[PDB]
């Protein structure tokens, strides 16, 4: 649906009707990414950064189909986030109270929204069409698959990509979707694709890799963010070697993985330069590694 | 925040 100067300022309005809520100090936010209170500011920044450099020639950002499906998420996501509010009232102020999980859910959602739209708008002007895919045998899929284009709808997606690399089950699409779709739009983005095959490398068995990493291991923690995972594993703070892992949010396509050290410790890295089995492999032989979420049995990778 |  086609965006004009309008449906921004109305997406402007409603981005700082969320900010004002998410300042409220019972909520106590912590300033740490993703934090909502940047990224909303963040994103409208970003977006009139793109409106800049699109004027005069306003008709052409109106139609483009990433910029108007990126335009509809925004005002849905934010409804969303004052519906959440309105629903859950108080329960908003608990900390670990599930109201409070859907906003932290949320937060990062905004997150990887921003990232995103700077990803397909860097510098402000369009550039879905050329966007580069990191996997080169990830590249040659997208491009046999959807040519130049930036966005797809889910259901088109998953038929493209089950040629290619079978889908056992609606279930296991469900799952599948639940992971790539970042956004939570139901349209997958050559952004979101790259993000997907740079952590479930190598694209020759893409779906047994995230089968094995996402789909039935205990340490994967699904829209978790770096804060939930220190309290997380504080449980097992007498546990050496108990370890999570997830989705870096600021480094979108590489994974976080935190662990209790032999001192009592919480550490969270990034690998540098491996995919994540090699990550897991190494770091259970060194006993970092060794009770995913806190549990008896690990994967044997 | 990430360490090695
Ligand atoms: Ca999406
Ligand atoms: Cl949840
Ligand atoms: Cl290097
Ligand atoms: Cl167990």
């Amino acid at each position: 649906g086609t965006v004009d100067k309008k449906m921004v300022e109305k997406c402007w309005k409603l981005m700082d009707k969320v900010v004002r809520l998410c300042q409220n100090p019972k909520l106590a936010l912590k300033n740490s990414p993703p934090y909502i209170l940047d990224l909303l500011p963040d994103t409208y920044q970003h977006l009139r950064t793109i409106l800049s450099r699109y004027e005069g020639k306003m008709e052409t950002l109106g139609e483009n189909e990433y910029f108007r499906v990126f335009m509809e998420n925004l005002m849905k996501k934010t409804k969303q986030t004052i519906s959440l509010f309105k629903e859950g009232k108080e329960r908003m102020y608990e900390e670990n109270s599930q109201p409070r999980r859907n906003l932290t859910k949320l937060s990062l959602i905004f997150s990887h929204m921003l990232a995103e739209l700077k990803g397909i708008f860097p510098s402000g002007l369009f550039q879905g069409d050329t966007f580069r895919i990191t996997k080169a045998d990830a590249a040659e899929f997208w491009r046999k698959a959807f040519g130049e284009k930036t966005i797809v709808p889910w259901k088109s997606f998953r038929q493209a990509l089950h040629e290619v690399h079978p889908i056992s089950s609606g279930l296991e699409a469900m799952a599948l979707k639940s992971t790539i779709d970042l956004t939570c739009n139901d349209y997958i983005s050559v952004f979101e694709f790259d993000i997907f095959t740079r952590l479930f490398q190598p694209w020759s068995s893409l779906l047994r890799n995230w089968n094995s990493l996402a789909v039935t291991h205990p340490g994967y923690m699904a829209f978790l963010t770096y804060d939930e995972v220190k309290a997380r594993l504080q449980k097992f703070i007498h546990k050496p070697g108990s370890y999570i892992f997830r989705l870096s949010c600021t480094r979108l396509g590489q994974w976080a993985i935190g662990y209790v050290t032999a001192d009592g410790n919480i550490l969270q890295t990034i690998p540098h330069n491996k995919p994540l089995f090699q990550a897991l492999i190494d770091g259970f032989r060194e006993g970092f590694y060794l009770f995913p979420d806190g549990r008896n049995q690990n994967p044997d990778l | 925040r990430y360490d090695a």
